């Protein structure tokens, strides 16, 4: 099922380090949740449809904000329709789209943008070459 | 209904 890749390959320890993402989540393309994990913010409806709207029209969220939980990440540099990236202080966000999924990451200091985003662009493109 | 995943990568 869906909960043992959140658990098995997103929440996995990153590469040498002893880190990990701080949360996790998989949602399908038209924002219901698939698996998620026991520490994933609890979102409200309305930030689901708006990251679900950055990906059909990209950088509609950079000058306001994208939201989690009522969290404001200042949103950076990402992948038209396919990556949105998110920046919270110290921590971040990484959503990666695929075919029929959203693969949401979430980490906080020390980790890195760019490890928070390995593990979630990994994982999207093994749902890729699978075909979803 | 969610897709049943494929299966667990190597």
């Amino acid at each position: 099922s869906w909960q043992t890749y959140v658990d098995e390959h997103l929440m996995c320890d990153i590469e040498g380090t002893g880190q990990h993402l701080a949360s996790a989540a998989i949602f399908g393309t038209d924002g219901n949740v698939w698996a998620k994990s026991s520490s994933f913010p609890e979102f409200k409806p309305d930030e689901i449809n708006a990251i679900i709207k950055e990906f059909s029209e990209p950088g509609a969220l950079a000058p306001t904000g994208l939201f989690l939980a009522g969290a404001k990440y200042m949103v950076i540099q990402g992948e038209p329709g396919a990556v949105i990236r998110g920046k919270k202080g110290a921590g971040g966000i990484c959503i990666k789209k695929t075919g029929q999924a959203m693969v949401f990451g979430i980490y906080e200091e020390p980790v890195n943008p760019g490890q928070c985003n390995m593990v979630v662009e990994r994982l999207g493109d093994y749902l890729v070459d699978q075909g979803m | 209904p969610p897709p049943p995943p494929p299966p667990p990568p190597p």
